[PDB]
């Protein structure tokens, strides 16, 4: 959508950030508790893979597979929400801060996590940037770069939130840092609630998304750029 | 209407069947040629042919957004049945 | 009229999203009274 | 009657296996997050007593996830070569049943048909938790249906 | 509360139809619950409803003892359910083709073949065109 | 005798069977799952068809491997792992043993034995790694748990294991020795490899550890002797610690409050397995001989001054 | 106009400022500057160039672009010189990006930039892998992404996409085994090039 | 044309050779510790194969890449980073190879 | 030819060849090479199975999409034998029993089967009949298998004139009969030979090239109706042979003198066993025999391929028996066998 | 906005209260047993698990499963051979060659979709412009043997067959949204 | 869900509630069923006044402009300033 120079609908671009944020949530819950499962505490993996599998169900829902979704189109997305997605989305959303203060519960104030955690993998920030580290590897180190605030692409501007950012750049700070963006995340998915728009889901550019079903059998330009846009 | 071979083969709707000396009727035995009994060659002919007024109708194949897309065929030729592309369901003038 | 997806009038409602951790069992000194004391007993 | 004897023998020699088999923590692929789905609690591995062993000297069935490429064959015919002799193999996903995506690249071994024996299909790119938990069902059933004792009766 | 559990764990004992309901129950399903009966199809599966388990939980099976002359009591698999029941039992609408039943095509099929893999019953694949090369047949009669 | 060997033997094995079956379930119920409900009446059926399968599967021949040591370890494995159990005191002993305390100590220590054969004979960098940190492991726990041993036997004054429960009569030993039963009970992990301090068997760092190479029949065979061990040291913790009222006209009514007390103490064992993350094999050695020598040496020098300070010198049965 | 995304001149305005700074810096040693539309600056030196160029963006105080994105060749072979190196620079402080480009064949390397830039010691390996494009000064430059004994850099365009080597498993050697490739389906290339111009703007003069 | 490390034809042979030398030194270990099932003098010969299938080109800059890439061969056969199936790909024993006369070329296919 | 068997390909894995082989007891050792290299060149092959799926499922992976067919089939109906023949065009025969079961004698799996089998192949009209039998066969041969080997012959040739009678030696392989057989004796501590391997002499050959003999032999057009001696590489004495064999595996060599009597009586009741047996009484007397020389009888070289020696190819094969202390030991290490012209 | 998540090391004057707690933290290890405590409270609940082949899954109207070939409501395979679903299937698993059907409609001679091969995203039946192509929300369609997961034309024609009193009720349901 | 002895067991022992918040759904789904929504219409859904050569996004890129082909410090932006600290949580 840059190189064709296009700007989504609102609707799409905070569809975009809500679900970039739940996948966010997605991979820091996988990335903490299967973190937890090399280490050798199994049971977050459990605990958060029922959640996991809960947001598998939002996406299918939203798109129709699991994982790999194929949802977010150049040009807006695919398709719209199912009707009483956001009221789930709310009820999950609700709830899944308690899951992150059980898991934080077991996992952060504890010796053997916190004695196999602190002081391992000690990142330099000069040496971080000379190594090419990003996002979390920064964050950890210390270095205050996150793209959702310092370079905002699609609507990430409007929302509001904080960056976590570590002091002493181990294994220990990485992963607080992680279970601080999941509480981030939480706050852009409350935002992105409050604030969602009406309109439309993909862009009205007929030549850089596909025409709607119902336009499509009865509007012959529909039929032409639905042709050349597929094929 | 499944039509069989001499060598129990059924036919399938597209007209494909395999020789008598073909080796790749080997995968037939022990198992099974899925063939369908409801043929579309032989689903249209149940079709009654529409008794319209309209000198040129309009077809969508029911449905609306279900079906094909609205298209337009002529029924000026009397003698021919007029029919949708997309689907085959036989259109007719009235006089 | 559409009927698109849409937060409710008056919005959502507050999402919590702070970490919010009780102070249970009880203070150090008199847990330590506690387990101190269990050996006074035990060893009598 | 002994061919009654043989068969109830081989009934109670099948149902352990069917019962109580133990699969591979495997990895390679977007896959690897849906065996680790399997083992989640909505559709479960450890309810049917499914049980993620990392050993290959100890699995029982290989669960292949995904993409097998290249590099990854002998890395993948080594593993099976040293499970023991009841091997099962299950390819989830369609980059493991005929190569899904990657059917055309350089490097992709054009499913696991390829370089082990496998003894069900199971496709999607997402086979969902519950899809190959009815696939480990229907391997169930499969090596419930296999007659060992019964052919070495009748022999 | 305690024995209000205890006389719902006696109620679902004594609920699922006498002992050789019961122990079928117990090894076929493993799972000893009981609610309202939704509907039974054409061939013999008995669909259950208990609104008061989790979203997921709350719809169930207890399938069939015949199916397309099979003996399926101890072998059940994921597609013995009929397609019409299969969008009720997977929770993609709320209502039951008891209740709402969809809409019936005169080609469509009266009973599901279930999933059929190592079977004589097995689809197998083949091209589905014609000779597209037709050869040159030899003359019956030779030149002189 | 014989009678009392097999009807010993036997259900010691179906109960460690059912502890890998509650093991399961337990873990769990812990995680969210609900455990191996589809064989057996509610999971029964489940560890019978384990051995089942285990043992109806073969076993490699590696060229690598030595044979000998090959086929000696586990059967080393499994009969001291039962073995330990026949000084165990329960009301009346299979065999009262003069000293049974450092039976059970050195063949603990051959159990691990068993486990470094198999560590260096299985001939692998993964089994050598095993090898050296089953090793270290012991390193870490076996000065340590022998002084906690000898610090408790200093208020019992034999090493005799009936006279733990005519010791342990009045009170329990958990209530004048919680600093002792919490170092014990951490040790005892990193004795038979539990999730806390399980190292050796690995599993998260690397792939078997003393099984790598070791295929079903003599991996089943050690998963015996390990959850053998692991119901084998519940009870010795529970006779020892938390040991219940003993009635000379009722030995079966003791015999239940120490089964529900020996379930209770293995359900703690599985909801530490399912409640810590693990060790390290460095950190391991470290707080076992930094946070713990110095305070089970300190526990040593008071339980020696206890018969001095308080005057209760014990008596010799 | 919604449809559009906005476009704002402030960045092209200071961008091109930022281009000129550059080619005024370095004028034996920067080729050509494009401030291009969607608001990047692209900067293309010599093969020479690439060390002083990235240790003067690395180092330097209205730079300070200290962590590089990635390296990248694309491949057209219509040049003299078929390997458009780049290097994706990233300023922590001034925000900004710089796509510096350089040309290669497989015969005439680029010194690498492991000696300024360690993001990169990876980065050679894999457009060395993949393009056949080496480099010097290297610590162990190795083919890393294809096999150990693909004969063949994969990513340029002679290279075909099914490749020439597949393997199967052959019971004879009780190895896996390296065929010449044949398919069961072939790759079906379409020709999705429309024959109208497209952008009016963009068009090569006869 | 700038070159690469070998400026010139008999300093690229000077290198090749040291190639060749430690390919030579390198051979015996690889088969006896991979296991392997090739004669040491078949590797040897294969080795000798594989340079005179390359050995008919002038150009100093393609053999000094050569060098780099029999370098790579090189430091992944003496790291054991090639197995016993990517070394023995070379052979290529799962394959006869194609008829060189014109008459079974013409018989076994369409190949010109 | 037909409109799909014309050979429009490049001889891999999805090039068709247009061989359409039933290959009857291809779940073994033989049949598990030349379906190997049958698929290696490409080809719809018809694999009937009397045992498991899981047994035969290794066979699975030997060609390409939907180019193996596994039928079971029982060895008493000839429906089973008709509806794998009646679809191919060449018959691939290995019915192979080295031992006898209760339902199978020593005769009857190398008679009767074959019989059936040609038979049913002469009613479906194929081109090709590739029956593998022994070399030694004949009617006065010791060991019984030889003598049911020589008959069945003569009514193969009966009921099948055009029948290929490929006639291997003791073929050796990665599991095989004749070299694990040979180095299994290390759990005995010595080898009970007879005569000392003194009145005896094999050739061991290689089975890729009696497989790539086979496939030879399918595609031959002029090979049609011939008996392949199969015999190929250097004749080795016995005492050589087990003196190669376990000065290659490193294990103690003490070759015990027995004679024939006692060690076939050993064998006799070594054979009991209801599985799979070590060794059978037979297979003693087919290790006293001596494969001789073939006058006038075509072989590897006139069919298309060299045979592979055993030195070049027993550090494939004898790498499953030895110790960690001789494992790296390669061919140079090792003394070869003595090659007498006997 | 950034934010700290690990800078609370000073010296702070620790007075015997929270020196005591913080020597009650260690040598008893309490937040282990509150880790324990944890799992004692989870272990306590009725599961997440279903029973799958008796209680099976929870899922979506566009949950996208089997390929399928639909039909129109009366009679009549709906497919017509337009072949824009292959120039939008990224896998190139489809190959529809066809023909004139000699009745002076349009169908085709050959479908054939790859099941080992193919994405499962719902761009055929995005593409489809009659909605002829489909896919029905199976999942129980995993097989033995590779030949069968290379659906031709008549497997798609009676799975579609099979699953039309399901598919028509999911595009009736879901034909607004798209 | 369980009774009131097993949930305040849970209560206790987690240190919060938890029948407030449950990882399992009960009711707070809603119907699977729906009504069907109406997708409006877009800015570009105009009878009138709407052409794709104003609507373009495709064609108002041009090509690239080279600045250098064959005055004070230059900055690519102004140097951006570093964040504040959260107004909810300043520290952890
Ligand atoms: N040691 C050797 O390998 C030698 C073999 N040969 C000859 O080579 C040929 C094949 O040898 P090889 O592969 O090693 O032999 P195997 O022991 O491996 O068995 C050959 C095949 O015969 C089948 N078979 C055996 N008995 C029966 C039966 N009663 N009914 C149906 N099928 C049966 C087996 O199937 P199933 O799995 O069901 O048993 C197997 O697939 C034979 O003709 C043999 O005489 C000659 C010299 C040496
Ligand atoms: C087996 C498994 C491992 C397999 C591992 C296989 C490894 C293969 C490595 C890749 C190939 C290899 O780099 C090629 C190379 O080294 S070089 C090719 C160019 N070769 C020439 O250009 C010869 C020119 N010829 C002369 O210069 C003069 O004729 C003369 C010889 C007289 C000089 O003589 P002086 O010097 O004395
Ligand atoms: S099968 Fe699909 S989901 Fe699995 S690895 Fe391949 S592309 Fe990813
Ligand atoms: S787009 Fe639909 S109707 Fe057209 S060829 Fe494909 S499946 Fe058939
Ligand atoms: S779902 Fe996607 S991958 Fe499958 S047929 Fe449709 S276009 Fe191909
Ligand atoms: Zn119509």
């Amino acid at each position: 959508e840059k190189l064709l120079n296009i700007q989504p609908p609102p609707r799409a671009q905070w569809i975009r950030v809500l679900f970039g944020e739940i996948t966010r949530i997605l991979n820091h819950i996988m990335a903490v508790t299967t973190h937890a499962l090399d280490i050798g505490a199994m049971t977050p993996f459990f605990w958060m893979f029922e959640e996991r599998e809960k947001m598998f169900e939002f996406y299918e829902r939203v798109s129709g597979a699991r994982m790999h979704a194929a949802y977010i189109r150049p040009g807006g997305v695919h398709q719209d929400l199912p009707l009483g997605l956001l009221d789930d989305i709310y009820e999950f959303s609700k709830n899944f801060s308690l899951r992150i203060d059980e898991v934080e519960e077991m996992l952060t104030n504890n010796r053997i996590w916190r004695n196999r955690t602190v002081d391992i993998g000690v990142v330099t920030a000069e040496d971080a940037l000379n190594y090419g580290f990003s996002g979390v590897m920064l964050r950890g180190s210390g270095i205050q770069w996150d793209l959702r605030k310092t370079q905002p692409y699609d609507v990430y501007d409007q929302v509001e939130f904080d960056v976590p950012i570590g002091s002493r750049g181990d294994c220990y700070d990485r992963y607080l840092c992680r279970v601080e963006e999941m509480r981030q995340s939480l706050r852009i998915i409350e935002q992105c609630l409050n604030k969602m728009p009406p309109g439309e889901i993909k862009v009205d550019d007929a030549k850089v998304s596909p025409p709607k079903r119902a336009e499509m059998k009865t509007s012959m330009e529909s039929l032409i750029h639905h042709f050349k846009l597929y094929t | 209407g499944v039509q069989v071979s001499p060598s129990g083969e059924k036919i399938t709707h597209t007209g494909q069947v395999y020789d008598e000396k073909d080796y790749r009727r080997v995968r037939f035995v022990d198992r099974q040629k899925e063939v369908n009994e409801n043929f579309a060659i032989d689903l249209i002919a149940q079709q009654p042919v529409n008794e319209v007024e309209h000198r040129i109708i309009a077809c969508d194949g029911g449905g609306g957004a279900l079906g094909h897309p609205k298209v337009y065929i002529n029924l000026d030729k009397e003698t021919k049945t007029g029919t949708c592309g997309y689907c085959g369901l036989q259109f007719k003038q009235h006089h | 009229k559409v009927k698109q997806d849409m937060p409710p009038p008056g919005g959502y409602g507050p999402i919590d999203y702070k970490r919010n951790l009780p102070r249970r069992g009880l203070s150090g000194y008199s847990m330590f009274a506690v387990g101190i004391g269990a050996l006074i007993f035990g060893y009598w | 009657r002994a061919e009654y004897v043989v068969t109830k023998l081989d009934d109670l020699i099948n149902w352990a296996r069917r019962s109580s088999l133990w699969p591979m923590t495997f990895g390679l692929a977007c896959c690897a997050v849906e065996m680790m789905h399997m083992a989640a609690p909505r559709y479960d591995m450890d309810r049917f007593g499914v049980v993620f062993r990392a050993s290959p000297r100890q699995a029982d069935v290989m669960i292949v996830a995904g993409t097998l490429t290249n590099k990854m064959a002998p890395a993948l015919r080594k593993v099976y070569d040293q499970m023991p002799e009841p091997r099962y193999v299950v390819s989830m996903g369609s980059c493991a049943n005929g190569g899904g995506y990657y059917h055309y690249s350089y490097s992709v071994v054009r499913g696991c048909d390829r370089i082990v024996p496998v003894d069900i299909y199971v496709p999607g790119c997402p086979p969902t938790a519950e899809a190959l938990l009815y696939g480990i069902l229907q391997l169930q059933r499969k090596i419930k249906r296999e007659q060992k004792l019964k052919i070495w009766y009748r022999r | 509360e305690l024995v209000e559990v205890l006389k719902r764990g006696v109620q679902q004992v004594t609920g699922h139809g006498g002992l050789r309901g019961l122990l079928r129950v117990f090894f076929r399903a493993n799972d000893i619950r009981i609610g309202t009966l939704v509907g039974e199809d054409k061939y013999g599966n008995k669909y259950y409803e208990d609104n008061k388990q989790f979203f997921g939980r709350h719809r169930w099976v207890i399938y069939t003892t015949e199916m397309n002359g099979k003996n399926t009591f101890w072998d059940v698999d994921g597609s013995m359910v009929p397609p019409e029941w299969h969008r009720w039992l997977h929770c993609m609408t709320d209502d039951p083709p008891t209740t709402n039943p969809p809409t019936a095509r005169k080609f469509i099929w009266t009973n599901h073949k279930f999933n059929v893999s190592a079977t004589p019953e097995q689809y197998v694949p083949y091209s589905t065109t014609r000779k597209k090369i037709h050869e040159w047949v030899p003359p019956s009669t030779p030149y002189k | 005798f014989f009678i009392n060997i097999l009807t010993l033997l036997v259900p010691i094995l179906i109960a460690m069977a059912f502890l890998t079956l509650v093991e399961r379930k337990i873990l769990g119920y812990m995680q969210l799952r609900k455990g191996p409900n589809i064989v057996g009446p509610y999971g029964i059926l489940q560890p019978f068809a384990d051995a089942m399968k285990l043992f109806m599967k073969e076993p490699m021949r590696p060229l690598t491997t030595s044979m000998s040591l090959f086929i000696i370890a586990p059967t080393l494995s499994l009969t001291l792992a039962l073995s330990l159990w026949v000084p165990l005191p329960m009301p009346h002993p299979l065999i009262n043993l003069n000293l049974g305390i450092l039976f059970i100590l050195a063949t603990s220590s051959l159990s691990v034995y068993s486990i470094l054969w198999s560590g260096w004979a299985s001939n692998s960098k993964y089994s050598l790694f095993g090898a050296l940190r089953a090793v270290a492991q012991t390193i870490s726990y076996e000065v340590t748990m022998a002084i906690i041993l000898l610090s408790v036997l200093l208020m019992n004054g034999s090493y005799s294991l009936q006279t733990l429960i005519t010791t342990q009569e009045h009170m329990w030993l958990l209530l004048p020795a919680w600093p002792m039963a919490m170092m014990w009970f951490i040790s005892t992990l990193a004795e038979t490899n539990r999730a806390p301090f399980d190292l050796t068997e690995g599993e998260s760092e690397l792939v078997s550890g003393f099984n790598v190479e070791y295929a079903a029949g003599p991996f089943a065979l050690f998963f015996m002797a390990e959850y053998t061990n692991i119901i084998l040291m519940n009870a010795l913790t529970t006779i020892i610690f938390l040991g219940p009222l003993y009635y000379i006209n009722l030995p079966e009514l003791y015999s239940t409050n120490f089964m529900m007390e020996a379930l209770l103490l293995s359900s703690t064992f599985l909801w530490i397995r399912a409640s810590y993350p693990r060790f390290r094999y460095d950190q391991l050695m470290h707080l076992l001989w930094k946070n713990f020598l110095p305070l089970t040496l300190a526990l040593c020098m008071w339980h020696i001054s206890l018969p001095i300070f308080t005057a209760g010198v014990p008596p010799y049965m | 106009r919604p449809t559009v995304r906005p476009r704002s001149d402030v960045t092209h305005k200071q961008l091109s400022a930022f281009g000129e700074y550059v080619a005024e810096i370095l004028p034996k040693y920067v080729q050509q500057v494009q401030v291009s539309c969607l608001d990047e600056l692209e900067i293309c030196i010599h093969p020479d160039g690439v060390i002083p160029t990235l240790t003067f963006l690395r180092d330097h105080t209205n730079a300070q672009f200290k962590s590089l994105a990635d390296l990248t060749a694309v491949d057209v072979p219509t040049r003299q010189n078929r390997f458009e190196i780049v290097y994706n620079l990233l300023s922590l402080r001034f925000n900004s990006r710089i796509r510096v480009k350089t040309y290669a064949d497989e015969l005439t390397p680029i010194d690498s930039i492991v000696s300024v830039h360690i993001a990169a010691n990876w980065y050679e390996r894999e457009v060395w892998d993949m393009f056949g494009v080496f480099f010097f000064n290297h610590p162990d430059l190795r083919r890393i992404l294809t096999d150990y004994g693909f004969e063949g850099h994969p990513f340029r365009k002679d290279f075909p996409l099914t490749g020439y080597v597949e393997l199967r498993y052959d019971d004879e050697v009780k190895r896996v085994v390296a065929e010449p490739v044949e398919l069961a389906q072939e790759f079906r290339k379409f020709d999705l090039n429309s024959p109208w111009e497209a952008f009016p703007a963009y068009r090569q003069p006869p | 044309v700038k070159p690469i490390f070998s400026r010139d034809l008999n300093e690229a042979k000077r290198r090749v050779r040291e190639l060749y030398r430690a390919w030579y030194r390198e051979v015996p270990n690889t088969v006896h510790l991979m296991q392997l099932d090739i004669t040491v003098k078949q590797g040897r010969d294969k080795v000798r194969e594989m340079f005179m299938k390359n050995a008919h080109v002038t150009d100093p800059r393609v053999v000094d890449l050569l060098v780099i890439k029999g370098k790579m061969e090189l430091q992944e056969t003496i790291k054991v980073w090639k197995q016993r199936t990517h070394v023995m790909r070379f052979f290529h024993e799962t394959e006869t190879p194609r008829p060189k006369d014109f008459l079974s070329k013409f018989y076994m296919g369409h190949d010109p | 030819l037909h409109h799909a068997v014309i050979p429009h390909g490049k001889g891999g894995r999805s090039s068709v060849s247009g061989v359409v082989a039933t290959v009857f007891g291809a779940t073994g050792f033989l049949g598990r090479y030349v379906v190997n290299h049958l698929g290696r060149m490409g080809s719809q092959v018809i694999i009937p199975y009397r045992c498991d799926v899981y047994d035969i499922m290794h066979l699975r992976l030997m060609g390409d999409l939907g180019q193996l067919t596994f039928l079971e089939w029982d060895a008493r109906d000839k429906d089973s034998i008709r509806k794998a023949v009646q679809h191919s065009n060449v018959v691939i025969n290995l019915i192979g029993r080295e031992w006898e079961t209760r339902n199978f004698d020593f005769e009857d799996v190398f008679v009767n089967i074959p019989r059936a089998i040609a038979q049913a192949s002469k009613e479906a009209g194929v081109e090709r009949f590739i029956h593998v039998s022994h070399l030694n066969a004949s009617m006065k041969s010791s060991s019984k298998s030889l003598r049911s080997k020589a008959v069945g012959e003569k009514e193969v040739r009966s009921v099948f004139p055009e029948a290929i009678i490929i006639r291997p030696s003791d073929i050796f392989g990665r599991e095989d009969r004749f070299l694990n057989h040979f180095a299994n004796y290390r759990w005995f501590l010595a080898v009970p030979l007879v005569s000392l391997g003194f009145k005896t002499v094999k050739q061991p050959v290689y089975v890729a090239d009696v497989s790539k003999g086979i496939v030879n032999a399918t595609k031959d057009p002029d090979a049609v109706g011939k008996t392949f001696a199969f015999t190929g590489p250097n004749r080795y004495l016995l005492f050589h042979l087990v003196k190669y064999i376990f000065g290659m595996t490193h294990r103690t060599f003490i070759p015990y003198p027995l004679p024939l009597f006692v060690y076939s009586w050993i064998g006799k009741l070594f054979g009991l066993s209801p599985f799979e047996p070590w060794t059978t009484k037979d297979k003693v007397e087919r290790i006293h025999i001596s494969d001789v020389m073939p006058t006038d009888l075509p072989g590897l070289e006139d069919l298309g391929v060299q045979p592979t020696p055993l030195e070049l190819k027993s550090i494939e094969v004898l790498r499953r028996h030895r110790t960690y202390r001789w494992l790296s030991s390669e061919i140079e290490e090792t003394k070869p066998a003595k090659t007498v012209n006997y | 906005t950034y934010k700290y998540v690990n800078k609370k090391e000073q010296e702070s004057e620790v007075d015997m209260k929270s020196a005591t707690d913080n020597a009650a933290r260690i040598l008893m290890w309490t937040e282990l047993i509150r880790g324990l405590g944890m799992t004692l409270s989870y272990l306590f609940r009725e599961p997440a698990t279903i029973n799958y082949p008796f209680e099976k899954g929870p899922l979506s109207p566009r949950f996208r499963g089997e390929h399928a070939l639909r039909r129109y409501p009366s009679g009549e395979e709906r497919c017509i051979a337009c072949k824009l679903c292959e120039a939008i299937c990224p896998a190139q698993a489809i190959t529809i060659e066809a023909e004139p059907r000699a009745d002076g409609s349009r169908r085709t001679t050959r479908y054939d979709i790859d099941m080992t091969k193919c994405i499962y995203c719902g761009f055929c039946q995005e593409a489809c412009p009659v909605d002829a192509i489909v896919e029905g929300p199976n999942f129980e369609f995993s097989t033995e043997t590779h030949e069968e997961l290379l659906y031709n034309k008549e497997k798609l024609l009676n799975n579609g067959d099979k699953w039309e009193a399901e598919i028509a009720a999911n595009i009736q349901a879901d034909y607004l949204y798209r | 869900s369980a009774t009131r002895v097993i949930q305040k067991l849970r209560n206790w022992a987690s240190g919060q509630d938890l029948q407030a918040k449950l990882q399992l759904r009960y009711q707070e789904i809603a119907k699977r069923t729906q009504p069907p929504p109406k997708l409006p219409v877009g800015p570009s859904h105009k009878l009138s006044n709407n052409y794709y050569c104003t609507r373009d996004g495709r064609r108002e890129v041009v090509p690239p402009s080279i600045i250098m082909s064959s005055k004070k410090a230059v900055t690519p932006a102004p140097p951006m300033k570093r964040w504040e600290l959260s107004k909810d949580q300043p520290y952890l």
